[PDB]
């Protein structure tokens, strides 16, 4: 029984009142039908009673209190999906924008979706060839890891995003990656090189895409990624699909978030930013995984821009807090004409241990996983003081360490954002990059391959 | 009997009316799927109700029934080796009831198997006067663990009948002759989680715990009954050493909560730990532990409730005569929870947006940990110790959470960023990290090895704090303009700091140091420091020691990956350490 | 008499409200009967028309309320005091702890108690010698002095406070304290540290415990400090004892205090502590002195943790606006080893003048400390351009300054927990410490004394 009530109390602001109604529920969604036609969709806050405060996605500008129209849907935002989803281009609420056959979805779902058992989690432990050795060797990713890439505001984040999507694939396996992608709260232009990069590539052609731009409603920007990921479950969990989702960028999200949050008039907490921020977030990327006795994945790859390439901030701080490692790029070394322009010290991972010895490499470079680490600090430490200071302490035992650095920064750790290389030239260019240090200097367990290869 | 009616559906805060029969702290069925919440404020006829699960959907008109009891625990047989809740619901059976791999709501189920036969041992005879705390039997859950079926609280009379036999935990195994009347016992006893569990009194926890983690036992350690912080930034390493602990301390129990965290760091726990045998007894790691689980992603005032289920779990236990660990990470969450329903109740600020009672909620969970004395009339010894992990936002310990954990726990291991990223595993800060119990530690060390290994504590730590010192000197002059004495102190620090602060924890060996290890491994490095002082003393120079000793630094850059039964060949360096110095 | 009320209206945190009630006054205690038979007891926030607002110290977990009445009971918070309190040990609203008999009280006092009026009053003249040189001689006790601790969490505050109540004594007849503990949110361990301390010193026999632990209920300590400086001044100006009263945790009574005036809704101060946190405090530190034509006294020894180290904070910053003087320890000082852990530089004793001088401790009692002070702050500003900058830019008479200021913090600072040095001692070892400055650099100490002394 289709429920519209025509009476509105009470707006103030962005924030409405509806009285003498029944059967209204929490975070249900509604619609308003302007007098010019428009219909703009809401979102029950709170229940009171017969009362109803609501939120207008589009705001409450130029609505009338007798001359409108209040539809109950009597169920919360949903999704409609199909099996023709893939290789189409979709709204931040789901709706076409392409321009090409509508489809009549199978059914709706609740964008919330819902949490997944623990026990019934199927632990990651499937290596991914990314094809980027800063990723695949020191901080490895794993089909149903949350790995997000922390970068900043004219960083090549968005060339790496691409090429991530181009080349990763997992080994010994024809499964291949459906592609989910998230636009949040971007411009036009950002929008367009996506669409573009996309088409080129035929990515497009194996891929769902939800479009939000910069002017749509603040809400809109909140629902994105929620209804990405509903896609997401819903090919991966229904169709066993290994789908890859890739969201840019969160830092809008958290903005939209924000903004929200004042006009509900919730108390700001840390640096201004909502208390529920790290469980809102929580929401996101708890969301990827495996599943045990059904088949596909969900893999997460957040993109978010660190505010005055600050990691301190709440944005990425919180988000290294839930995610399971994060990819650092960083100024000084897209200064040196570096792409991709990662810094391996402040990157992560925490799923490495059983992707490492498992699709690769028993121990053959997962072993020197933890040696780059090291050996590259102290590399710093020496190239840092030998620079604006004289004669390194020792031209064997510390600047030794300055020579394992550029080169292995400009090659080792270089790569290019159309470019594509395997795991083997990896651990191939690798044992190359060690360019140039002796045996000496090697201080790992084994013996066995350092007299394989050079 | 009364039933309520919802009024207000706001987040995970409900209120409802016709509730004037309804009291504090009870427990509530909320709405037409029945979901469980809890009574924290009520004016005249309206209750508002904390619900610990998922309140889409749900609006007023819908029924509230109060059930009449306070949020409590089922206590008994079958609940060791199993994966909580955070209102303890068997994840296990919640995913055979609903057919799901999801987690919805509205579905009771009780705690444990009332369905499952356990064989029940009496070992008091008839006739006997017993009072709350006192043993009438015990159930072999797991081939170690002894669950002790004990006096209720509340309970006072004489035995009258008892007999062995197989049970359920529901079926009456034992007649108490009381005052009122009298009273049949049975394998099962509830428990209100907010309240602790009543004690003899409190002792003082003097007897360190073996955690297996070189930096801890040595230089921070925690005792039995004790309460240990880990504040630091994220990827510090706060889960995995709440990991090592949980699997390798010498506790007889463990209780993992975790509060807010990652649903795979619960799915791997409950994975590896039935996999990870003990070889001296052969039962696995989850034989001894009970697990809590509340993801980030799961309903957020249920972090706080996992808190109360997994503390009181706890001291169920500890009644019993058992040490028990309970883990919590993160109580930074919980800190969320309560600003979560602060902000929903209209309350006041407080720092950061926390409650102003949040110093008091917390200051309430660690002394309901401790060393204890148990009711009863044998006056048997419990234990808990809690380790509590926090997350600051950027690192920043001077947020609410830290500080007021901080006045309340003796033990405070920091993480530090730049340990990690140096992969300096665990991240503990030994220039500001501390323990208030490592006087008390060092003469039960001091008495348990017959060594003198307070003293080398003391002296190991004044080489670090002597290095941190140096290493000033250093970042304003060059390294080589110091003395030969100054260069040693610096190579014995850097020694100490790789070749034993350093472990980490996915070694077969490395992941485990036992304290007799531990006092060779100290004692190595240290032969070392003091033979090449004596040596420069004697004429010989920092270059020529370090040059001819080679071959032994690296017997000591080793001598952690030595395998247990063999630490012979750890103290032997002692003696390499002297001859080889001695030919210099 | 009266008569009890089943008019209650809600129940919220601590706070209770009770309808249609007559003759209730402000600041009245009650009592809550609940249907169980459980009693709790609280007093009046507030009271208007029929309406009542009260603070439950216990709490109100658990409270039917239905079924659970309220007793007026016609006066404020009391006292019974007697004589027969020495020896005994009361929890956090004065009642028995130890298993022992009711004690027979001789009154009941208000625990607010009254104002001493300033003409009436004694100013405190008499030296006491605490053992300790950072105190006896730059920060001084008096009798009848308010001197606190400032510490911070893991600091020895414990066993400075327990070492001056070990030591404590003044120079003539009496050599009699009698301690008045007020443990406040402390834990087990740091109530068991004073236990087993006065036990083993017999002190538990001639002193009076007020206990308020962590397990034990927050608002409660609200009303426990003025239980036992009620106490304090009965068995002072009553019966004639030399009272020394200590007070832990301060930093507990504040945050208690905070949590009223949220669950009242009052509005906040700097950092959310309300606006009478200054007069609330100064009501408690503000009983302490002597009176005309009256032996005995009572001298308070207040104990805070400074919040994040900080002296800025609202709970150390009003406290020393309100004490004559402060103790602080620092986190520095104790990683030195240095027992007690005292800086001076921000101590303070306002007292110190009139208390000593000729006649009482010294003649160069004044002259040795201001000298050591200047000399010693000097010396730090000395260390601190040594860590800046090299070694090499410390002039000569720099170097000298800062191998005083270490001296002075190894050998004069650092004395020991259990070691009690005479006031001569003390001076004697000054003038050892001032020999290590140039004798032209004394600009603080006249030739008279300066001739007279090394
Ligand atoms: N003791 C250790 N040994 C080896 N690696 C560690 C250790 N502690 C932490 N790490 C590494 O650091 C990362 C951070 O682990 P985790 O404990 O989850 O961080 P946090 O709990 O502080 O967020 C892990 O992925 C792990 O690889
Ligand atoms: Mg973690």
């Amino acid at each position: 029984m289709i429920k519209e009530y025509r009476t509105i109390k009470e707006v103030v602001g962005p924030l409405m009142a509806v009285e003498k109604v029944s059967g209204v529920k929490y975070e249900e969604l509604i619609e308003v039908r302007m007098q010019n036609g428009e219909i703009r969709r809401g979102q029950v806050l709170e229940v009171q009673e017969d009362k109803a405060m609501v939120q207008i996605f589009e705001g409450t500008s130029g609505i009338c209190l007798k001359n409108s129209s209040v539809r109950f849907l009597g169920h919360p935002l949903q999704l409609g999906v199909s099996e023709d989803m893939i290789g189409r281009v979709f709204d931040g609420l789901g709706r076409p924008k392409d321009n090409g056959p509508e489809i009549l979805p199978e059914k709706y779902l609740d964008i919330n979706g819902e949490v997944i058992n623990p026990i019934a989690r199927d632990y990651p432990d499937e290596f991914i060839q990314t094809g980027i050795s800063a990723i695949d060797h020191l901080n490895t990713l794993v089909r149903g890891q949350k790995l997000p890439v922390f970068s900043g505001s004219g960083l090549p984040h968005k060339e790496l995003a691409a090429q991530i999507a181009r080349q990763a694939t997992v080994l010994d396996s024809s499964d291949d990656f459906a592609v989910v992608f998230a636009a949040i709260g971007i411009t036009f232009e950002e929008a367009e090189f996506f669409m573009e990069d996309f088409r080129q590539t035929g990515a497009i052609d194996r891929s769902v895409m939800f479009m939000n731009l910069a002017n749509d409603p603040a809400i809109e920007r909140i629902a994105t990624p929620r209804m990405a990921l509903t896609a997401a479950e819903y090919l991966a969990y229904e169709k066993g699909m290994h789908v890859l989702v890739i969201m840019t960028d969160m830092t809008n999200y958290a903005e939209a978030l924000r903004e929200i949050s004042a006009a509900r008039r919730e108390v700001p907490g840390r640096r201004g930013y909502p208390g529920y921020l790290y469980t809102n977030l929580a929401t996101l990327f708890e969301r990827a995984g495996r599943i045990r006795g059904l088949k596909g994945s969900v893999t997460q790859i957040p993109i978010l821009t660190m505010p005055e390439d600050d990691k301190t901030h709440p944005i990425p701080d919180l988000t290294g807090y839930i995610t399971e490692g994060q990819i650092i790029l960083t100024r000084e070394l897209y200064k040196s004409g570096i792409q991709p322009p990662i810094d391996v010290l402040p990157s992560l991972s925490r799923l490495k241990d059983k992707g490492t010895g498992a699709g690769k490499t028993r121990e053959d470079h997962a072993a020197t996983m933890n040696q780059l680490f090291a050996a590259y600090a102290q590399g710093k430490q020496a190239k840092e003081l030998a620079v604006v200071l004289g004669e390194s302490a020792l031209s064997d035992i510390d600047k030794i360490y300055a020579k394992f650095a550029e080169r292995f920064e400009n090659e080792y750790v270089n790569q290019g954002f159309y470019t594509n290389r395997t795991i083997t030239e990896t651990l191939d260019l690798g044992w190359e990059l060690l360019a140039m240090l002796p045996r000496t200097e090697l201080k790992r367990i084994k013996d066995d391959l350092l007299d394989k290869y050079l | 009997m009364q039933i309520g009616k919802i009024i207000k559906v706001s987040g995970p805060l409900v209120m409802a009316e016709n509730m004037s029969e309804a009291c504090i702290q009870d427990m509530c069925l909320v709405g037409d799927l029945g979901v469980i919440g809890e009574i924290i404020e009520m004016r005249q006829d309206v209750a508002s109700i904390q619900v610990y699960e998922e309140t889409s959907g749900i609006g007023p008109g819908e029924p509230v029934r109060s059930t009449g009891e306070a949020l409590s625990v089922e206590l008994g047989p079958g609940i060791i080796s199993q994966m909580f809740d955070g209102i303890q619901r068997p994840l296990d059976t919640f995913m055979e009831v609903t057919q799901s791999n999801f987690l919805g709501r509205g579905v009771q189920l009780p705690a444990l198997d009332h369905e499952k036969q356990w064989w029940f041992e009496a070992t008091i005879e008839e006739g006997t006067e017993v009072s709350a705390g006192d043993i009438i039997g015990y159930v072999d859950e797991t081939k170690i663990i002894q669950h002790k079926i004990m006096v209720p609280n509340g309970i006072k009379g004489t035995v009258q009948k008892i007999e062995s036999g197989s049970f359920t935990i529901d079926d009456p195994i034992c007649v108490i002759e009381t005052e009122q009347g009298l009273k049949e016992l049975t394998m099962m006893q509830k428990w209100p989680v907010r309240r602790g569990r009543p004690i003899k009194q409190k002792l003082n926890p003097d007897v360190p715990m073996i955690t297996g983690q070189r930096v801890i036992d040595t230089f921070f350690p925690v005792t039995k009954g004790g309460a240990a912080a880990v504040p630091g930034p994220f990827g510090a390493g706060k889960t995995v050493v709440q990991h090592q602990i949980a699997k390798w301390s010498d506790v007889d129990l463990v209780v993992y909560v975790g509060c807010g965290e990652r649903g795979n760091e619960m799915t791997d726990v409950v994975n590896e730990f039935p996999e990870l045998i003990d070889p001296n007894t052969g039962e696995s790691l989850m034989e001894r532990t009970v697990l809590i689980a509340n993801t980030s992603n799961m309903p957020v005032a249920a972090r706080e409730a996992s808190i109360y289920t997994g503390i009181t779990i706890a001291e169920y236990f500890r009644d019993m005569g058992y040490d028990v660990a309970i883990m919590a990470d993160s109580t930074s969450r919980w800190a969320e929870a309560l600003r979560e329903m602060s902000g929903r109740l209209e309350e006041m600020p407080g720092d950061e947006g926390y409650p102003a009672y949040l110093g008091s909620r917390l200051a309430e969970y660690y002394e309901r940990s401790g060393r204890v004395i148990a009711l009863g009339s044998d006056q048997r010894e419990g234990s808990i110790t809690a380790i509590s992990a926090v997350s600051p936002s950027g690192g920043d310990i001077s947020e609410p959470v830290t500080q007021n954990t901080l006045r309340v726990v003796k033990v405070f291991w920091g993480l530090d960023s730049s340990l990690a990223q140096k992969r300096h595993f665990p991240s503990i800060n030994w220039i500001q990290s501390y323990s208030l119990y490592s006087t008390e530690v060092g003469r039960y060390m001091d008495q348990i090895l017959q060594q003198d290994w307070s003293d080398m504590v003391t002296e190991g730590m004044r080489i670090l704090q002597e290095e941190e010192q140096l290493n000033e000197i250093v970042r304003l002059v060059g390294i080589d303009s110091l003395s030969d004495n100054d260069r040693l102190t610096l190579e014995v620090a850097k020694s100490i700091r790789e070749d034993y602060l350093q472990q980490n924890a996915f070694d077969d060996v490395d992941t485990f140091t036992s304290r007799e290890k531990q006092f060779n491994m100290l004692k190595v490095i240290l032969t070392f420091g003091k033979e090449a002082r004596k040596a420069l003393s004697l004429g010989a120079y920092f270059n020529e020691i370090m040059e001819g000793t080679v071959a032994v630094r690296e017997r000591i850059s080793r001598s952690k990956y030595i395998p247990e039964e063999e630490l012979a060949k750890i103290s032997s360096i002692n003696e390499e350490i002297k001859e080889t110095i001695q030919l210099i």
